[PDB]
């Protein structure tokens, strides 16, 4: 029996930690690994195998477990006979894939023959109790941070030291650079880390939402274990930019709107109209004199968002940089903007009270060899942990090569540390960049481009034993760069996609092929 | 032996880099190919930086935006400023729409920019389009070679005279001398043209290895019309006529108008007097003149090397003499010739080949589609209906010329709806600046952005003193430098600071004669009361016919500027 745990931020990891302790307790043996340590090449000699996994931008695994994913998929996987397995799979209703990784590998373990002693299960953002209800089951039907005080739960309360735009006037996104000061109290991190940032919501949006609803504002509310007006709640512990199916279908049933409830049971129409509207804007199609108990319960908890670090602690001590890229649309002329990005952006002042922790990501690094060679493919806002990788190698004087990929729709615009990197170029901290920019000629241009251009050079590189780091968008960025990457490998290793695949897998295991996308 | 010009023919000391950037590129080669396929950076490293003016573009940044792109994490944003070579200012149609093309599509500010060199510039042309740029000047039959560093400059032509006749002939002299002293390199073509390299290395026998110490500049002038200005060029060719043709030309060598704040041995002056040459020997008094420049200039400082310098320093009998004797002529004496004013023709023009020459204003020479004054499709509009061809005129205006009778109803319908030749005061008509904010790198005020609003107050004022009829040569410069030759006009406004110029006073309506200093680093408001009190003065005790700057010299309040190398500053 051994207990696999596929997650990067960390939610799987507990859930398998808590399952592993009580199968000690009751059986014995039991052995958890993760999926980047685990030997899944060995999986045929198992004997009872639990599988706990995440969900990534769309239905992909975690990065650690990309690997064991693919090779359930490259026909090469053998043929199960004495292993009986059960897939346990995490997410979040507010994407488009709902626990897709976790429904794909039930669905192969039963293919090749595996045992489904328990069905698979899906859990939204609140597992404690599907978790706590599934580990019973999983245990009766089977006998036969480092050290800071900071964390998710108790942030720690840094402040704002410099919140400046780093795109041109003409640029229709807007980048922030944050420099987070954190003060005396010793938080660590690492290049590749991310920051969680706490947010809190408008007032102008939590106050539109709440006299659209024809309520007052200041009616106590149930919140945890204590009372709290409606406004001090929808501002600090409630989600309003983030529009679900499972709040539109909700709203239908406790409204009986004729505009929304035919909506009810069509997922694709319900999905496509949670992500085309904000809440506001879906609850002034059709006000209801909803009370504000039915508010509190309509919504979910108000989670932070984690950006990646764009500096060093090598080079800038006690201060934390992200790139934050604000989302800002407009529905009907009405301007709305997403929750932590535009807390950051706009509503928090020089200095101000912003609540941090670090979330650890060991699966993104740079080599512990100074001489490896590093090539990075960071278009858009994915820039921030090459940004902290430059800074780290340049602290460290590593004399490895290192290969940027930055893309964004203008160069005199969305250039985003261009100084930064004028000036690593210079010193040959960063020994070759290559920039693609999609919206300053007639054709698009991506990073998968450049790539596919520098064929031979990349993969002169990668025999050099280069690590290949990817972040940025995981829709569309992601998928691209994989297959430039996998034609790049065929054409100049003399070998065909398959092979590619598999040499694309095997980098992954060998810590050298990493992402860090969202 | 006259003490004031002790000078040595050549002076001896430190090269500037400037002439080792020149000897070491290889004949104006360098590596700009090279640099033109990098993506990290928007501009040209290196030596590039002032190369790529030999091939007629700068490196340029929005001034207005710099500092906050600084603090951005932004490079500056590097944008080419192209200045085309077109020798009188006479551009054909299907020149016209091809660079209005341009500027459309493929060009930031979307602006062709007249110059008081009869000719237009680009601005804001990205490092990806510095080569279409190119590409499609050679291939509507222009080209931007050494129309900037030191080579000669645009050669400019008395774009409207009043006996129309002599235009030909003086616009054929005015290209044959640009081509004459162009640089006879193949960098250009091999750069931006692709042709295929030569195995053997280039000559200069016209400019040399190191090329000209400084920017030459010629004007062909036809009097009595002194619109190019010929006292703030260095060679001026007079054109001089027996029965209606050209026969001889008037050599006048010595002009420039830059000075350095402060800087006694920097001054602007007038152009001296040669002598008359017959029309055959242009080509050699021109090659002369140049050769006579580019061995005696100042290699050792930039701020000596114009030929104004130069003729100060050898003086004007051995120049000329070194002229005479490079040429092989004689120097026959001054045939006489008379300057009645400095000012455009703006309307319509007869001339004498039964063709209407329409001289339209453009404020600041800025060519753009302004609301409701769409000035840049009215000129496209009109160069696909005119059979002729565009003159651009030395005041930054464009003339339509060869317009027949029966197309003259049309082109004054579609110019007067298009808000090209709207009502405006004779004053602004003789209101000239220079381009300075937001591009000019060396701007220190506001010259463009601040003329229009200058000239209306102005306007007003001379509303109110009762002779807005009359005109004053009026032009602002946000630089010392003098482009928008502020050291020319009756009253020149000099930049010095953010908002702070240096008043100018005693220039003359013919442009013979420097204004003197009278008030320095003033603001604007400043510079409008004096300007009421002085023109309230001029309003009430002014002859028949006297211009402001004659009244202000005769009036005492100003001293003029006779011997601008020795009294300027004093
Ligand atoms: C456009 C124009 C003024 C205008 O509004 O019309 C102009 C514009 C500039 N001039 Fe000029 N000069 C222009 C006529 C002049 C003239 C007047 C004339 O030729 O009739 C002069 C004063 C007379 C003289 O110098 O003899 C002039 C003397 C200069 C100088 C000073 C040269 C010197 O002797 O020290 C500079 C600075 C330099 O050369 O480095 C300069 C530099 C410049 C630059 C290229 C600034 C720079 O060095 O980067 C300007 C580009 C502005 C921009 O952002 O686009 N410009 N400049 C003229 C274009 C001429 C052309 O197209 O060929
Ligand atoms: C490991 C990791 C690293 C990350 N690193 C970074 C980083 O370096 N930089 C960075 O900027 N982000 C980064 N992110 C993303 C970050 O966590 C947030 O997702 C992002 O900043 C947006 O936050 P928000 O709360 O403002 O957006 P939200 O308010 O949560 O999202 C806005 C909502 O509006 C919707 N929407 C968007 N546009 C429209 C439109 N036109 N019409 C209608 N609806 C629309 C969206 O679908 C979404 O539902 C990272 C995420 C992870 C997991
Ligand atoms: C960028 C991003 C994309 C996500 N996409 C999905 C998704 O498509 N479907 C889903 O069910 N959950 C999605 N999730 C939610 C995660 O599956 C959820 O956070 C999960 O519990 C991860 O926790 P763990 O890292 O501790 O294992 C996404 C989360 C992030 C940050
Ligand atoms: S005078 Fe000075 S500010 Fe004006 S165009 Fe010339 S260099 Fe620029
Ligand atoms: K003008």
């Amino acid at each position: 029996i051994t207990i696999i745990s596929a997650s990067q931020t960390g939610n799987a990891r507990r859930v398998a930690e808590a399952l592993r302790d009580d199968l000690l307790a009751a059986k014995l043996n039991v052995k958890l690994v993760n999926a980047g340590d685990y030997k899944f090449k060995q999986i045929a000699s198992e004997k009872l195998l639990i599988v706990v996994t995440s969900t990534q931008g769309c239905g992909e695994p975690p990065e650690e477990a990309v690997a064991l994913h693919k090779f359930l998929f490259s026909k090469k996987a053998p043929k199960l006979e004495n292993t009986a397995f059960a897939v346990f799979s995490l997410g979040d209703s507010s994407y488009e894939f709902f626990t897709q990784s976790g429904k794909d590998f039930d669905s192969k373990l039963a293919e090749l023959g595996g045992e489904r002693l328990l069905d698979r299960v899906d859990a939204d953002v609140e597992y404690q109790a599907a978790a706590s209800e599934w580990r019973a089951r999983v245990v009766d039907a089977l006998k036969s941070i480092h050290t800071s005080p900071y964390s998710k739960d108790a942030p720690l309360v840094a402040s704002l030291s410099v919140n400046q735009k780093i795109t041109g006037r003409n640029s229709e996104k807007d980048v922030r650079h944050i420099e987070i000061d954190l003060g005396d109290s010793g938080l660590r991190y690492q290049p590749g880390d991310a920051l969680g940032v706490w947010y809190q919501n408008d007032p102008a949006l939590v106050k539109e939402l709440v006299e659209l609803l024809w309520l007052k504002g200041d009616e106590p509310v149930t919140v945890e274990g204590k009372t709290l007006p409606l406004n001090e709640a929808l501002q600090w512990h409630f989600e309003l930019t983030v529009n679900t199916a499972n709040i539109v279908e909700n709203y239908a049933t406790l409204t009986r709107s004729e505009t929304l409830l035919p909506l009810v049971g069509d997922k694709a129409k319900l999905q496509h109209y949670a992500a085309t509207t904000p809440i506001v804007d879906m609850v002034r199609f059709s006000p209801a004199q909803l009370d504000a108990e039915a508010l509190i319960n309509l919504l979910r908890p108000l989670t932070p968002r984690l950006y990646s670090i764009a500096s060093s602690q090598a080079e800038v001590e006690n201060e934390v940089h992200v790139t934050v890229g604000v989302v800002r649309y407009d529905v009907e002329g009405r301007a709305r903007a997403g929750g932590a990005s535009s807390f950051l952006a706009d509503r928090v002042e020089e200095e101000g009270e912003v609540r941090v922790f670090i979330e650890h990501n060991d699966n993104f690094r740079l080599p512990a060899n100074p001489e490896t060679p590093v090539i990075m493919i960071g278009p858009g806002t994915g820039i921030a942990p090459f940004r902290a990788f430059m800074q780290q190698r340049a602290a460290d004087e590593a004399p490895g090569k290192n290969w940027l990929f930055f893309g964004n729709p203008h160069f005199t615009e969305d250039f985003l540390y261009q100084v930064e990197w004028q000036r690593y170029v210079k010193e040959g901290v960063l020994t070759r960049i290559d920039l693609a920019w999609s919206r300053d000629q007639k054709e698009k241009v991506y990073v998968q481009d450049k790539l596919r251009e520098q064929g031979a050079e990349l993969w002169r590189w990668i025999n050099d034993g280069a690590h290949i780091y990817v972040s940025g968008d995981a829709c569309r960025m992601a998928k691209d760069v994989e297959q430039a990457l996998l034609e790049v490998i065929a054409e100049f290793g003399g070998m065909d996609t398959e092979a590619a695949d598999e040499f694309l897998s095997e980098l992954r295991v060998e810590r050298r092929y990493q992402r860090d996308v969202y | 032996m006259s003490e004031k010009h002790p000078g040595p023919l050549v002076v001896e000391g430190k090269l500037t880099d400037a002439e080792r950037m020149k000897h070491e590129s290889n004949y104006l080669r360098g590596t700009i190919a090279e640099d033109l396929n990098d993506g990290l950076t928007g501009g040209f490293k290196g030596d590039n930086f002032l190369l790529i003016r030999f091939h007629g573009m700068y490196q340029q940044d929005d001034r207005d935006i710099r500092a906050e792109r600084a603090e951005q994490k932004l490079e500056p944003r590097h944008a080419m400023l192209l200045r085309c070579r077109l020798p009188g200012g006479v551009i054909t149609t299907k020149q016209w729409q091809a660079i209005d093309k341009f500027a459309g599509e493929n060009t930031i500010y979307g602006s062709i920019r007249l110059t008081n060199r009869q000719t237009f510039q680009f601005h804001g042309i990205l490092k990806k389009n510095v080569k279409p740029v190119h590409q499609m000047l050679h291939s509507v039959g222009l080209d931007a070679l050494a129309t900037a560093n030191d080579m000669n400059r645009n050669v400019l032509c008395t774009s409207n005279p009043y006996e129309s006749q002599l235009h030909a002939e003086a616009y054929e002299w005015a290209k044959k001398i640009s081509e004459h002293l162009l640089p006879r390199t193949r960098a250009y073509a091999e750069i931006w043209l692709d042709q295929e390299k030569v195995a053997t290395t280039d000559e200069e026998p016209i400019l040399g290895q190191t090329y000209l110490p400084r920017k030459f500049k010629t004007t062909v002038v036809i009097p009595p019309q002194n619109d190019i200005d010929l006292h703030a060029n260095d060679m001026n060719f007079v054109a001089i006529a027996e029965n209606g043709k050209l026969v001889g030309f008037n050599l006048l060598v010595g002009g420039g108008l830059s000075i350095e704040h402060g800087n006694k041995k920097t001054y602007a002056r007038t152009a001296s007097e040669f002598g008359y040459l017959p029309l055959e020997h242009t080509l050699a008094v021109a090659e002369a003149v140049v050769t006579t420049q580019r061995d005696w200039g100042n290699r050792t400082d930039r701020k000596n090397a114009k030929t104004k310098y130069t003729l100060e320093r050898v003086g004007v009998e051995t120049f000329k003499a070194e002229v005479e004797r490079r040429a092989g002529i004689k120097f026959e004496p001054i045939r006489p010739y008379e300057f009645t004013g400095r000012g455009d023709r703006i309307g319509w023009v007869k001339g004498i080949d039964d063709n209407w020459h329409l001289t339209l204003f453009i404020e600041n020479g800025r060519i753009l589609d302004y609301p409701a004054r769409p000035l840049k499709t009215g000129l496209l509009e009109i160069a696909k209906i005119h059979k002729g061809d565009f003159r651009i005129t030395a005041n930054q205006n464009l003339i339509i010329a060869g317009v027949p009778e029966s197309e003259k109803a049309k082109i004054e319908k579609i110019a007067k709806e298009s808000g090209l030749m709207n009502a405006v005061t004779p004053q602004r008509e003789n209101s000239m600046a220079c381009v300075s904010f937001p591009t000019c790198p060396l701007a220190m005020a506001e010259a463009e952005r601040f003329l229009p609003s200058f000239i209306d107050n102005i306007d007003n004022l001379m509303a109110k003193h009762g002779v807005s009829d009359e005109h004053i040569v009026m032009r602002v410069t946000g630089c010392p430098n003098g482009c928008g030759r502020a050291m020319l006009a009756e009253v020149g406004l000099v930049g010095k600071a953010p908002g702070r110029y240096n008043l100018h006073l005693g220039g003359n309506r013919i442009g013979t004669r420097i204004p003197r200093m009278y008030k320095e680093n003033i603001t604007e408001p400043e510079i409008l009361a004096s300007l009421d009190e002085l023109i309230g003065r001029w309003a009430k005790e002014r002859e028949a016919g006297e211009g402001f700057g004659d009244f202000t010299v005769r009036a005492g309040i100003i001293r003029p500027v006779l011997d601008p190398a020795r009294d300027l500053w004093d």
